[PDB]
């Protein structure tokens, strides 16, 4: 089931290789946009004590009940805010964690969607998630 | 700052402004060009003036293009 | 950091630590808090190295 | 079992320490067959009734730091400590017996910008007593830290190293005492 | 003569720096190709999460549509 | 099966991250990191000194440099560009891989190790502080002859910052050597015996034994030396015999010294080889005799550099500097056939390691034609000389530098230097060092010796000295896009989430994540020959290698 | 450890015959008789193989096959505790720098800096013979 060049070591960590010249990640954005976002991702998070995520993917025929599912996957899903955005579904779903409640997210999370959606017709898929972080953790309380 | 940056933020005094850094920067090339005026014939000193206050103006500049554009904060 | 290097069965490498305080589920230890003092980091100031024993 | 990894060091590094000493070897070599047929010149006069019991009692420091080694690995601190403060005293008798020797060499006119034979006798023989120097700073440095935790086998590792640049010393004065107080 | 000297050692670098850049710096890297909204999403689904603060029961969420 | 990644990796640790760890490191990933900051610094100041000197030797007449500062530039620049680049990075890149290439936790003595690199930066700038005095820095030549360096000849305090600066370096050299002999033979992994190592490793263990022999005779006659301009000694004294004396001892060091910078850049391209042909490395266990042989040939070969002297027994050292060259040769055999039916994909680690085989080779036949006294009564302390030096000192130190940084970056990165920015500094380089050294072959045969600050136009040397002026600008300007490249891929390279980037890794250090944790290894596969990670990775070749491993 | 102590014989072995061939082929033709420098330098250099050859091949007769010396061994046949390595020291570099005190006093001849850097040498070498040895202070 390994790809090929990936070995299952004696503590469970799988060793994977590359051939020369290609990369490991080859996310479909450039380096610089990439920055930018980990730059909002990482400092909104810092000012809001509330830990931010950003899913590019499906989402099922019902896309409120999918991100839930997602958001248990990023590290403490109590305290973790979740925008989720498919670009064949044409749809923007927002969750967070129950920590998250009553510290002022209910007022931005229209305020991210429509932000994100706005660049969204633009043609700007990073810019528009940086959008929506800025302005989701810039409303969004310490603790 | 905060924790993360300067883990003791809340023990003491941690935090300098930028602007205080950058004008000083630039007053310390400032005051080395200046000291070009002087009785001294000789130019090797002056090009070493020259050089250090260019390497300041240098990296002012480059604190505040990359403050400006967010990379840095 | 004890400075004592301990091979694992699989082959991992991992340095002894000496907790300062309470210890959680398994080996790691919960983090304690800053309180403005010096914080021990040679294990022979916490008494490790015993007493070469008495006499002249 | 396990191989000593402080010893493995010690002794390898010894090793090249003999390279240092090919140095100066060569100097006193080059300028023997240079000498001409006088080797010691005027007015050098190498005397064996100073030499001779100062190179004895180096070589009975290694009998006692041999002795120190036995105690270390045995586990008595304190029997380590009574045969290598022996051993520096013994150790410091050649440094002063050493310096009593240039002393009257200086006198008599010999010296290093005195002569070529000079030179060479100096900086060879100087280079070694800033060995046995060196040597007896280790042998304060190690007695010291036996007061300072108890003798575990890390410690007890200390002393034997400590004793192999001892016994290198002493084994390249004997070479230094043959080929300058009797190859002339 | 002493002004062609001086061109060579000042131009030829400089000239030679420029054609060889040329050659490879227009290629295109291993980078991929920015992806594209008209274009459908053919790459594998991406979970993003940032580190800070260092270490379910949902308290809701908002929805929307583009 | 989704996992939560960041978008990109950190460019940067916080405030603080790095300052008190400079300083209080054992770590010997991030001390082999701090060498190649330093030493690419030095090789940049040295390389400044002989653009000072080849823009001067452009036009003949003293332009803007005056004798004695020339006399300087050479000496200072050779000091600094072998002893402070091309010495330093030999233990630079040791304490990179070589823990964990044996499967190491770290070296055996970390505080040692940590010394020698602050003892070897204070040496190097103690040296180069003779600038900054009134007469200058030295100007007698690396090779320091004597009487010049005598207090008569050599009065100011340039020269003996000179030698105190090299004696401190040489200490942090021999500890260095001291703490890789002792890791290699203790510090093994299980199961990873001593013909199971990589060539790299084994070089690193062979060039430490040359290390031992060279430099502590050079600290005891730069001391020898020392006394002269101080005590007013006669070691070195001419009718006391001293000038062949000084020459013995430092041809004894120099030419086990030029081997230290070789053999290890030997093993790097002996790494690199195997991991883009898809091929074991041919004749492992001829490689390591050949390695051996060199080593023991480079101590009796000494005076061959004294040919010119009239003073050496002319046919016992060119009968053993001839015997050197079998196995050299063997080794370029052994590498060639590594290629030979692979499959190469011409990376940029791989293309910097083939460039070293075509500029070695020229520089290695020049070596030949000094070995025979007849042939080096006419080039001896010609620039036919300094041709043959940068020809075999560049293939090396430089090329293979490059080559096994290019190779290391992602493993103590996390990150990939471009490749385009790679593929034109390889040129650019390669395209410098060809037109800058391949007249000066002509130059020294033409009647041109070596340490010339100035020269008649008469002399007919002005067209030659002009077109090595122009390539050697280019290898000024092919730092740039090194320099860019290392700057920009650190932070903004593309990242590695592979423990092998390049795939066909052999050496253990392509089993751990890229960049290794603090202890190298959070687990260790079985080791059973000289290609672990390639087995691990692959282990449907396991029987393939073993049944087709003899022709 | 018997290819390690096997690595160093064989070196001793050719500069021993190098040493002695070169001796005696200076002695009968070289001009001058027999080159000192030259000849002294090959002769003390199969010490430094000498000395450690002969260290590891006793080491090697004591020790049983270790887990890095068997053909065929297992990584779990290495489990256990490897030994104790600083994690930091800052002693080091106050080394180097009370080491180029020193040296620069010797460059430029002055007595009160070369007393200095040795005094210098000597308190730097004592933190770090001492560093993890130094007690709980008694108060
Ligand atoms: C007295 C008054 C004198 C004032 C003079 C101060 C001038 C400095 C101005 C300045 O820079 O401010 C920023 C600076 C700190 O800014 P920061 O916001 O904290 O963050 C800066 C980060 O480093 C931001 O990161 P960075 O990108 O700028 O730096 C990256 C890198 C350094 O990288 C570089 O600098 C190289 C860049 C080359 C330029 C190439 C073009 C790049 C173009 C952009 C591409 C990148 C994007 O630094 C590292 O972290 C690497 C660590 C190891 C590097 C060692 C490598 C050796 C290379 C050897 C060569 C071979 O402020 C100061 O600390 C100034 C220090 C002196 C202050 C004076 C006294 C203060 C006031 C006193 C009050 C009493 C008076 C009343
Ligand atoms: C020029 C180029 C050079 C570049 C810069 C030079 C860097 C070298 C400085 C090394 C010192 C680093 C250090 O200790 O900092 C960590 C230290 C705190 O360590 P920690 O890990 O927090 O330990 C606290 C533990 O919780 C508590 O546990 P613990 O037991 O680990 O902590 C106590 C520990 C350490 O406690 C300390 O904090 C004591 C550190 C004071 C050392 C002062 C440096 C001298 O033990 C001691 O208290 C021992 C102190 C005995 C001092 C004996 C010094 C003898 C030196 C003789 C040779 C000197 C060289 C001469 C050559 C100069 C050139 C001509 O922070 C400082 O004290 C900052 C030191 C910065 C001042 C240096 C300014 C000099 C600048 C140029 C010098 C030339
Ligand atoms: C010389 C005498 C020394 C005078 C006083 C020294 C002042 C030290 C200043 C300081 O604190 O520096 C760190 C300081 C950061 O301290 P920090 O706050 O603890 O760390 C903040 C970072 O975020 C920390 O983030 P990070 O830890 O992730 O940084 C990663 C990376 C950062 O890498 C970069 O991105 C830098 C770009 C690399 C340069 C490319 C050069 C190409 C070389 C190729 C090598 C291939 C491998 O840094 C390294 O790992 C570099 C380690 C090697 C440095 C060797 C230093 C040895 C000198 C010891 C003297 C003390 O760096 C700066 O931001 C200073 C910027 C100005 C640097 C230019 C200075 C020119 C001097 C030439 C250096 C050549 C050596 C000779
Ligand atoms: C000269 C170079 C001498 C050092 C060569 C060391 C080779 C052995 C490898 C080793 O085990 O490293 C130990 C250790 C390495 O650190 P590590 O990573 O923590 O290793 C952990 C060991 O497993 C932990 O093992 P440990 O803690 O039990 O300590 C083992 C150590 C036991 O250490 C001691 O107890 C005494 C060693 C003190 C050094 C002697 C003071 C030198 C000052 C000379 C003043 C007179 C002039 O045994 C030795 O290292 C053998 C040294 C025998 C004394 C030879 C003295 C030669 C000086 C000749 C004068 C010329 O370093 C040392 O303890 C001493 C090294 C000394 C460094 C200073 C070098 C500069 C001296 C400049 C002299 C010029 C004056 C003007
Ligand atoms: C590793 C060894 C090494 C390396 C890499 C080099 C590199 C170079 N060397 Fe050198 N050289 C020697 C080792 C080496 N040298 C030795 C041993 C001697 C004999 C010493 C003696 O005679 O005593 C010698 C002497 C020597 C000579 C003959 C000396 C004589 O005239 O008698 C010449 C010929 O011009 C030369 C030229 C060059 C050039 C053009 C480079 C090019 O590689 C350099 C170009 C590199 C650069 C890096 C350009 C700088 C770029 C910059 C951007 C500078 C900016 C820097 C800052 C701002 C800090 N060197
Ligand atoms: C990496 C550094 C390096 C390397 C590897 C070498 C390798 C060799 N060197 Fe050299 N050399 C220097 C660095 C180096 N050298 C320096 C810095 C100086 C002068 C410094 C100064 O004076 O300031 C110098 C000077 C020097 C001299 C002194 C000349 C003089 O001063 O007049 C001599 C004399 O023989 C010499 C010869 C050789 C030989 C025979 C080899 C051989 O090892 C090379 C052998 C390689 C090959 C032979 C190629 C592979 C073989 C084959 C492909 C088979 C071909 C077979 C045949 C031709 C039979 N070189
Ligand atoms: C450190 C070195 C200390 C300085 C040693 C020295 O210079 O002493 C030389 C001195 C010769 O001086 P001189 O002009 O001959 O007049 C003497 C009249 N009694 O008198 C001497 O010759 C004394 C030499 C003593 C041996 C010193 C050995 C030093 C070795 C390291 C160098
Ligand atoms: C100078 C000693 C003269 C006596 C000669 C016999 C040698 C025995 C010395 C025993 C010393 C005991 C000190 C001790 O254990 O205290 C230790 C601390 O003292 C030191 O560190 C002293 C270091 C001395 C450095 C200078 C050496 C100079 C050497 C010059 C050589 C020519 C233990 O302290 P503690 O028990 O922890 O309180
Ligand atoms: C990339 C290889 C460059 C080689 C340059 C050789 C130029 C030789 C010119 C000779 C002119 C004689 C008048
Ligand atoms: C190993 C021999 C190398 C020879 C290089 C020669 C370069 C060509 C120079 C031509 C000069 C014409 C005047
Ligand atoms: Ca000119
Ligand atoms: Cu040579
Ligand atoms: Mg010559």
């Amino acid at each position: 089931d390994l790809p090929y060049g990936s070995a299952l070591t004696s503590s469970g960590r799988i060793s994977a290789v590359t051939e020369p010249g290609e990369l490991s990640v080859h996310y479909p954005f450039p380096t610089m946009d990439l920055v930018v976002l980990d730059d909002a991702l990482k400092y909104g998070s810092r000012a809001a004590k509330a830990r931010f995520a950003v899913y590019i993917g499906p989402l099922g025929a019902d896309t409120a009940a999918t991100a839930r599912e997602i958001l248990a996957n990023v590290p403490t899903p109590e305290n973790a805010v979740l925008l989720a955005v498919s670009p064949d579904q044409r749809a923007i779903e927002v969750v967070y964690g129950a920590d998250v409640k009553g510290r002022g997210i209910e007022s931005a999370a229209p305020l991210g969607v429509s932000a994100a959606a706005a660049s969204f017709k633009e043609g700007n898929l990073i810019d528009g998630l940086i959008s929506a972080v800025r302005v989701m953790s810039a409303g969004v309380s310490p603790a | 700052v905060d924790v993360e940056d300067v883990p003791s933020a809340e023990w003491g005094w941690s935090h300098m402004p930028i602007g205080v850094m950058h004008i000083g920067g630039l007053l310390s090339a400032a005051f080395l060009l200046v000291m070009m005026r002087g009785n001294h014939v000789g130019h090797v000193e002056d090009w070493f003036l020259i050089g250090f206050a260019a390497v300041i103006v240098a990296l002012v500049g480059r604190n505040w293009w990359l403050r400006r554009r967010g990379w840095i904060r | 950091e004890t400075g004592i290097i301990k091979r694992l069965p699989h082959g991992a490498y991992v340095e002894l630590h000496q907790p300062l305080g309470p210890v959680d589920e398994h080996g790691h230890p919960i983090p304690l808090e800053y309180a403005g003092a010096p914080l021990p980091k040679r294990m022979n100031k916490l008494g490790s190295g015993g007493a070469p024993g008495t006499g002249s | 079992n396990r191989p000593n990894m402080v010893s493995v060091g010690t002794i390898v590094w010894l090793s090249s320490e003999l390279m240092f000493f090919a140095g100066l070897f060569a100097m006193y070599f080059t300028a023997r067959a240079q000498a001409g047929g006088a080797w010691p010149p005027e007015p050098t006069e190498l005397n064996l009734a100073l030499a001779v019991p100062v190179t004895l009692v180096l070589i009975a420091s290694s009998f006692t730091c041999q002795m120190g080694v036995f105690a270390a690995e045995r586990g008595d601190v304190f029997g380590l400590r009574r045969w290598y403060v022996i051993t520096f005293l013994m150790g410091l008798f050649f440094v002063l017996g050493q310096g009593y020797e240039y002393i009257h060499l200086v006198e008599h006119g010999t010296t290093i910008p005195g002569s070529a034979y000079g030179s060479v006798f100096y900086l060879a023989t100087g280079f070694h007593g800033l060995h046995v120097i060196g040597g007896l700073v280790a042998f304060v440095l190690l007695l010291a830290r036996t007061k300072m935790s108890k003798f575990t086998p890390a410690q007890a590792t200390a002393a034997i190293v400590v004793s192999y640049y001892w016994h290198f010393v002493d084994i390249v004065w004997i070479a230094l005492f043959a080929t300058i107080y009797f190859v002339r | 003569s002493t002004a062609l000297t001086h061109g060579l050692i000042g131009g030829v670098p400089l000239v030679l720096f420029a054609v060889l850049a040329l050659i490879f710096l227009t290629r295109k890297g291993p980078h991929p190709d920015t992806y594209k909204m008209s274009d459908p999403w053919t790459h594998a689904p991406i979970l993003w999460a940032a580190e800070e603060p260092r270490e379910v029961v949902i308290g809701g969420g908002a929805s929307g549509k583009w | 099966e989704l996992e939560a990644r960041r978008p990109f990796p950190e460019r940067m640790g916080p405030k603080g991250n790095l300052i008190y760890k400079l300083i209080t490191t054992t770590d010997h990933k991030l001390i082999g990191i701090m060498y190649c900051v330093v030493c690419f610094a030095f090789f940049l100041v040295g390389g400044l000194m002989a653009l000072f000197m080849r823009t001067e030797l452009a036009m003949p007449g003293l332009q803007f440099l005056s004798n004695e500062q020339f006399n300087q530039l050479f000496t200072m620049h050779g000091t600094v560009m072998l002893l402070f680049y091309a010495t330093p990075i030999v233990f630079g890149f040791a304490n990179l891989v070589l823990p964990l290439q044996i499967g190491a936790p770290d070296v055996a003595f970390p505080r040692l190790n940590a010394l020698s690199f602050w003892l070897f930066l204070f040496g190097a700038l103690i040296a180069i502080a003779g600038f900054i005095t009134p007469g200058g820095a030295a100007d007698f030549g690396w090779t320091a002859y004597s009487p010049l360096t005598d207090a008569i000849h050599s009065p100011g305090a340039g020269g003996d910052l000179w030698i105190m600066g090299l004696a401190v370096g040489g200490l942090g050299t021999i500890l260095g050597g001291v703490n890789m002999i002792t890791t290699v033979v203790c510090m093994r992994a299980p199961g990873m015996t001593m013909f199971r190592m990589p060539i790299f490793t084994w070089n690193i263990l062979v060039t430490s034994i040359l290390v031992l022999i060279a430099f502590p005779i050079l600290t005891a006659a730069l001391f020898g030396l020392a006394a002269d301009r101080h005590l007013g000694a006669h070691i070195y004294d001419p009718a006391n015999g001293g000038v062949l004396l000084w020459q013995h001892l430092f041809w004894f060091f120099g030419h086990p010294e030029v081997y230290i910078i070789a053999l290890p850049f030997f093993g790097i391209v002996s790494e690199i080889f195997p991991v883009f042909s898809r091929k074991p490395i041919f004749g492992y266990t001829t490689l390591i005799y050949a390695t051996l042989a060199i080593a023991a040939l480079s101590v009796a070969v000494w005076a061959h550099h004294m040919y010119a002297t009239g003073a050496v027994l002319l046919p016992f050292f060119s009968f053993m500097t001839f015997l050197i060259a079998v196995p050299t040769g063997i080794k370029f055999f052994n590498w060639i056939g590594t290629m030979w039916k692979g499959q190469l994909t011409f990376e940029t680690p791989m293309l910097f390691s083939v460039g070293f085989l075509i500029t070695f080779l020229l520089g290695g036949l020049s070596g030949v034609l000094l070995a025979s006294p007849p042939l080096d009564f006419h080039v001896t302390d010609s620039y036919f000389v300094i041709a043959h030096f940068h020809y075999v000192l560049f293939g090396t130190i430089v090329f293979a530098t490059y080559a096994g940084i290019y190779f290391w970056f992602p493993k103590m990165t996390g990150r990939l230097l471009d490749e385009r920015l790679g593929k034109l500094h390889f040129w650019l380089t390669f395209i410098g060092f060809h037109t800058t050294f391949l007249v000066q072959h002509w130059l020294g045969d033409e009647g041109m010796p070596r340490r010339y600050a100035d020269y008649l136009p008469t002399d007919g040397f002005t067209t030659l000295n002009v077109i090595s002026t122009v390539g050697a600008f280019i290898l000024g300007v092919s730092m740039l896009p090194f320099v860019w490249n290392v700057f920009k891929s650190w932070r903004y390279g593309e990242p590695v989430t592979v423990d092998d980037p390049w795939g066909y890794g052999n050496s253990l250090e392509w089993a751990t994540s890229c960049p290794p944790p603090r202890h190298n290894f959070t687990e260790l596969p079985r080791i059973r020959s000289e290609r672990p990670a390639f087995e691990l990775h692959y282990p449907h070749m396991v029987e393939r290698m073993r049944a087709e491993a003899h022709v | 450890m018997h290819i390690e102590a096997r690595l160093f014989e064989i070196l001793t072995a050719f500069f021993a015959l190098a040493a002695v061939v070169y001796a005696v082929l200076t002695a009968m033709f070289a001009t001058g008789g027999v080159e000192w420098a030259g000849t002294t330098a090959l002769v003390l250099t199969t010490g430094l193989t000498l000395i450690t050859g002969t260290f590891f091949r006793f080491v090697a007769r004591r020790l049983d096959t270790r887990p890095e010396d068997y053909e065929d061994a297992e990584i779990s046949d290495g489990a256990g505790e490897l030994g104790f390595f600083a994690p930091h020291s800052w002693w080091p570099i106050l080394i180097s720098l009370s080491f180029s005190t020193a040296a620069v006093g010797a460059a430029l001849w002055l007595p009160w800096l070369i007393a200095a850097g040795v005094a210098f040498v000597i308190t730097s070498v004592c933190g770090l013979v001492f560093e993890y040895y130094w007690g709980p202070e008694k108060h």
